């Protein structure tokens, strides 16, 4: 599974740009696609969403007239056009795949990303820096302004635990299911408005930034983020 | 509730694929090949083209036909014959070169009698109703070579041969000797009288005189499937 | 030959079939009835449940 | 001489059957008379699944009691969602004549079999979204009828070559082979502890085989006709067989003779499939009369007609918690029942 | 006295029987999964048209042709005739499409299921429902039926209830040509070809069977075609002949021919649905 991103950089305001994301090594024709932005001094923020067969096209609520999306399966390319850019959209861009059925794992694999430089449910993290030691327990909190529970019974909550220097990974999805490649050293729990992520054993690979994102309503807003220093 | 919407979208895509598959599937006719090891069934299928059962396809006047050659399990078609209930027709192959001198190894009488019993068993099946068989009489060159070569007479173990004469409906296409025309129509009438004992007007048999190296079998199968479907359509609307 | 080997193997099969020491049917029937009575409380399709926890509502 | 040895064998079997008949004292019907009535229920269809084109030959539930898979004569298999009636996956087959289907207990593999004499194993969960063929198993000179999963890496398959054999995925060859049936077997049920199994054949006999022992363990005289489907009691000490003689039977493991027989004068067609419930209080069956007749495991009498199909029913199965009864027929119409 | 009471009783009998027949056919076809054949959809559409005709347009002609007056006013007479024309044309078009479908069903046995699917039948239903509506509405509400003879129009509508129907030369010719001629010729050709094919096939089968050792086709085709022709043909011939002559015709004749047309509409469902064994078996199954 390989994702190659092209485009970005520095251009004068008001111009038009082109971004591309190519998937090699897997059949993405049945995978929904997302374009997500991450500010240099803030957390992740969703931008655009493409359905499996372009049946559903979803644009950012903060701004939608200056974004447009499209894809081609035979050429295997998801590409973006932006017109009349401002100074607000100055964030790293990532193309992510996700497939939705029962028992699936949305937001599995993330791309390398590209740098371009020129209310709804709100979640904030009480803490910003938690000093710990390799061998004690680590607890990270998450608070939501609305009860994330649905009528079906699914608690829509996702953590990332992005390392400082590589692409974000997926650790716990739906607050109660563990990913595949993540070592069995993390756990998560919650009640509907207060959620916690717990780590028992720590190594040199646990340094990074953790995020809290929900899929109850559809603002696709993210958490704050906590950096670990050893 | 975006998860449910995406699940519904995936279901719609799968339904569209299934609709395309149904559209493709309804324009093909399935035929059931049947015969014996001695008969040139492999030769028939090889000429018809131009480890479980074998499948082959052909196109005739923009009509697609699927033919299922049966190289299959132990010789007992009691349970695996139930799956063949929607096939268009059954193509039965019989070798017409088994004289009374070549009886068998250790089992029964001459192979023609065994073929007749097999055809009777196929015809009198319960699940095989509403299906019309296309009877074939293969390996005719050897019969014509052997009728005049001596050292073998079918009348020895077929006492009813001396009482049989060629019908006036015969077509003198061989143009050689009326003995071949007598034997051909004798075996054809035997197979017919075995066939036309039941059915109640729901299925028919279509005997033919074909060779293993023949070429017009394609048109024969096309014309026999056309009439088979046409009679069913006529009978469905009280027009027959 | 194959037939004689089959004969001896079938004789041996019958031998340990006879040497199986089968129990009477009374204990088996009693155990079956006890199991059915004990477990005939947590299963649906026998005592209909109200349409609240039923996954199939309509 | 062969004749003398055969005659001592026949006296041995005669005395064995005499001992078997002498090891019975009283029928369970008198013991059954001590129980209260059960009640008649008119359970109705809740959901209906209509995705296939040709007849439906087999189906299997999942370990979550809400996912199921089914196989059709068309040559494709689609995994339904029993709650929202969603088609989770669709897989086209290479052989259009399949008559069995299985679903892995861990929810990762599926199995197929038919006239091709090949057993297919797919991988539902892969790196890619699509499902790809994982392993093809060959070596049976007979059409497959059952492909029940023993574990995540052990598969027991039933074939028309009168022999059953246990297989293995990684090595790709059969590990053990069981023989003894004269006719072709087409039924197979496993045990809750995955240690023993039972099979039925057209020779009117049911044979119980231990996986570890390696050969025949028990033999039971069956019906007067072929065996179409078999099922194993949830307790683990009994099982039931269905035949074309318009009657069903159930036997026990420990006593080694017939316990109960189900029959009626009105029913004349043959049984196609047999299943139990979670508590084993009522027995489900399918007929050619287009109705899934509900029986009682104790009184041996009918409970409800429970109709709703137009053509022959070929498969049914209850969930692991006894919540619903899926049912497949020849009209390509699945029917969730509750 | 007795005569109007007898015609009132005849009208109630006809209306009730056509309503119950159409309702029974619609109910039987509506909720059966084994009767989802596209030709069954065409039959269901025809039954719906007949039900609408029985429920909407006959009860008013009932009092129009009985008391020789129109109490409902001059506003309802501008829609009654248009509805009555729309429904008759839709029924005729449905019969023609059924005959056309049967022609390909019989004469083309191989490529039948690939040329008669849901899409084609839906297109035929849409065509049968759309064109008559546009024609009737644009001919009645836009003043083209009587445009060409103004004083003669009032002289003719100086009759029962002032709700009579008047046709000119060109209007009558175009009504006869596009509504009765083409479907009749199509049915003639289709049924003649089917008769020939059935006769030759039955002859071959009977000869083979007799050498080993036409009743149904003629019966069915004759019944169907007689039922169709016995009612609409005299009405259309009189309607097209009236403008060319000096308009000499009794109003009672004009009433009895439209009543024959209504009788044909009543008899329509019991010829394409209650005559075939499979529908009778489905109804008996209940
Ligand atoms: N509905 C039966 C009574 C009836 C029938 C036909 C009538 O005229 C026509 C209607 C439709 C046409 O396409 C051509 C003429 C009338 I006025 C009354």
């Amino acid at each position: 599974v390989q994702l190659v991103e092209s485009g970005g950089g520095l251009v004068q305001p008001g111009g038009s740009r082109k971004l591309s994301c190519s998937a090699s090594g897997f059949a993405f024709s049945s995978f929904g696609m997302h374009w997500v932005r991450q500010a240099p001094e803030k957390g992740l923020e969703w931008v655009a969403y493409i359905s499996s067969g372009s049946g559903t096209i979803y644009y950012a609520d903060t701004v939608k007239g200056r974004f447009t999306i499209s894809r081609d399966d035979p050429k295997n390319t998801l590409f973006l056009q932006m017109t009349s850019l401002r100074s607000e959209d100055t964030a790293m861009y990532y193309c992510v795949r996700s497939i939705y059925y029962y028992g699936s794992s949305p937001f599995d694999f993330w791309g390398q990303g590209t740098t371009l430089t020129v209310s709804d449910i709100v979640m904030t993290q009480a803490t910003s820096s938690v000093p710990v030691t390799p061998g004690e327990s680590v607890s990270i909190s998450c608070r939501s302004s609305k009860s994330l529970l649905h009528s079906n019974g699914n608690t829509y909550l996702y953590w990332f635990l992005q390392r400082p220097g590589q692409s974000p990974q997926l650790l716990i999805y739906r607050m109660s299911n563990l990913a595949s490649g993540v070592p069995d050293r993390f756990s998560g729990s919650g009640s509907g408005t207060a959620f916690t992520l717990t780590i028992s054993r720590l190594e040199a690979e646990d340094v990074g930034v953790y995020y809290c994102m929900q899929h109850l309503e559809y603002p696709l807003t993210f958490g704050a983020g906590t950096k670990l220093e050893l | 509730r975006n998860e449910e919407k995406a699940q519904r979208e995936a279901n719609k895509k799968i339904e569209k694929q299934l609709q395309k598959d149904k559209q493709v599937y309804r324009a093909t006719h399935r035929l059931l090949l049947l015969g014996a090891g001695e008969s040139g069934k492999n030769t028939i299928v090889k000429q018809m083209r131009i480890s479980g059962i074998f499948e082959t396809k052909f196109q005739v006047d923009k009509v697609n036909f699927h033919m299922f050659d049966v190289g299959a399990q132990r010789d007992e078609r009691r349970k695996w014959i139930q799956c063949f209930n929607d096939v268009t027709a059954i193509i039965f192959v019989v070798a017409s070169s088994s004289y009374n001198m070549v009886i068998r190894e250790d089992n029964q009488t001459n192979r023609l009698q065994a073929a007749l019993k097999l055809f009777d068993s196929i015809w009198n099946n319960k699940w095989l109703r509403d299906t019309s068989v296309i009877l074939f009489l293969n390996k005719q060159d050897l019969l014509a070579e052997k009728v005049l070569a001596g050292k073998s007479k079918i009348e020895d173990y077929f006492p009813e041969f001396a009482r049989y004469t060629t019908p006036e409906d015969a077509t003198p296409e061989p143009g050689e000797d009326p003995r071949v025309t007598r034997a051909k129509y004798f075996i054809r009438d035997e197979f017919l009288r075995i066939s036309t004992a039941s059915g109640d007007g729901r299925h028919y048999c279509y005997p033919h005189f074909t060779c293993s190296v023949d070429t017009e079998n394609i048109r024969r199968v096309f014309n026999d499937c056309r009439d088979i479907i046409q009679r069913m359509h006529l009978r469905q609307y009280e027009l027959l | 030959t194959a037939s004689i080997a089959q004969a001896r193997k079938l004789v041996e099969q019958l031998k340990m079939e006879a040497n199986i020491d089968r129990i009477k049917v009374s204990k088996a029937a009693a155990d079956l009835m006890a199991y059915c009575e004990a477990h005939a409380k947590e299963d649906p399709l026998l005592t209909p449940v109200p349409a609240s926890e039923n996954p199939f509502r309509e | 001489e062969l004749d003398q040895l055969r005659q001592e064998a026949e006296q041995l079997k005669n005395q064995i059957r005499d001992a078997r008949k002498a090891c019975a004292d009283a029928t369970l019907s008198q013991i059954t008379n001590n129980i209260d009535p059960v009640g008649r229920i008119q359970m109705r269809t809740r959901r209906t699944l209509r995705g296939h084109l040709a007849k439906i030959y087999a189906m299997h539930w999942g370990t979550d009691s809400r996912l199921l898979v089914s196989a059709s004569q068309d040559g494709k298999l689609i995994i339904w969602d029993s709650y929202t009636t969603n088609k989770v996956h669709a897989i086209p087959l290479r052989s259009s004549w399949v008559m069995t289907c299985a679903y892995a207990p861990s929810g990762n593999y599926v199995a197929c079999g038919g006239l091709d004499n090949i057993c297919s194993i797919y991988n539902l969960k892969t790196r890619e979204g699509n499902v790809r063929v994982s392993r093809e198993l060959a070596g049976h000179t007979g059409y497959l009828s059952c492909c029940r999963f023993l574990d995540d890496n052990q598969i027991v398959t039933s074939s028309g070559d009168t022999t059953c054999a246990l297989w293995d995925i990684e090595t790709g060859q059969q590990t053990t082979t069981f023989t003894g049936h004269t006719g072709d077997v087409m039924s197979l049920s496993l045990a809750p502890d995955t240690r023993l199994f039972v099979s039925g054949a057209c020779d009117a006999s049911a044979k119980l085989w231990d996986v570890r022992e390696g050969m025949c363990r028990q033999t039971f005289t069956g019906h007067e006709s072929d065996i179409n489907a078999i099922c194993f009691f949830p307790n683990g000490n009994a099982f039931a067989t269905g035949s074309d003689d318009a009657t069903c039977r159930l036997f026990d493991l420990r006593a080694d003779q017939e316990l109960m027989t189900y029959s009626h004068d009105n029913i004349i067609c043959g049984i196609t499939s047999v299943s139990f419930s979670k508590s084993g209080r009522l027995l489900l069956a399918g007929y050619d009369d287009f109705n899934c007749n509900v029986w009682d495991a104790l009184k041996a009498d009918r409970a409800g007609v429970l109709a709703g199909h137009d053509n022959r029913v070929s498969c049914l199965g209850v969930t692991d918690d006894g919540m619903a009864v899926a049912t497949g027929s020849w009209d390509s119409f699945l029917k969730i029942w509750n | 006295n007795d005569v109007r009471a007898s015609l009132y009783s005849l009208m109630v009998l006809i209306i009730l029987t056509t309503l119950v027949g159409n309702l029974i056919v619609i109910v039987s076809i509506s909720h059966f999964k084994q009767l989802h054949t596209p030709t069954n959809w065409l039959i269901h559409s025809m039954a719906t048209v007949d039900f609408l005709l029985g429920c909407l347009v006959m009860p008013y002609s009932m009092v129009r042709s009985a008391e020789h007056c129109w109490y409902f006013g001059e506003v309802f007479c501008k829609i009654h005739t248009s509805t009555d024309i729309m429904l008759s044309s839709a029924s005729i078009f449905h019969l023609s499409f059924i005959s056309i479908d049967r022609y390909y069903a019989v004469c083309d046995p191989l490529r039948y299921k690939a040329k008669m699917n849901i899409l084609v039948i839906c297109v035929m239903i849409f065509i049968s429902w759309s064109v008559p509506a546009v024609f009737a509405f644009g001919m009645i509400f836009l003043e083209l039926n009587f445009k060409g003879a103004e004083e003669i129009y009032y002289k003719h509508v100086h009759c029962r209830g002032g709700c009579s129907v008047f046709f000119s030369k060109i209007s009558g010719v175009l009504t006869f040509m596009t509504s009765f001629y083409i479907p009749g010729s199509i049915m003639l050709c289709v049924y003649y070809r089917i008769y020939l094919i059935a006769k030759e096939q039955a002859r071959l089968i009977s000869d083979a069977n007799q050498k080993l050792q036409e009743r149904k086709a003629v019966k069915t085709l004759g019944i169907v075609m007689g039922v169709f022709l016995i009612c609409w043909c005299p009405f259309f011939i009189c309607t097209v002949m009236d403008p060319f002559l000096h308009y000499i015709i009794p109003p009672t004749l004009n009433d009895v021919l439209i009543w024959f047309g209504y009788l044909n509409s009543t008899f329509n469902p019991m010829v394409y649905a209650f005559f075939y064994p499979w529908f009778r078996k489905a109804l008996k199954m209940m």
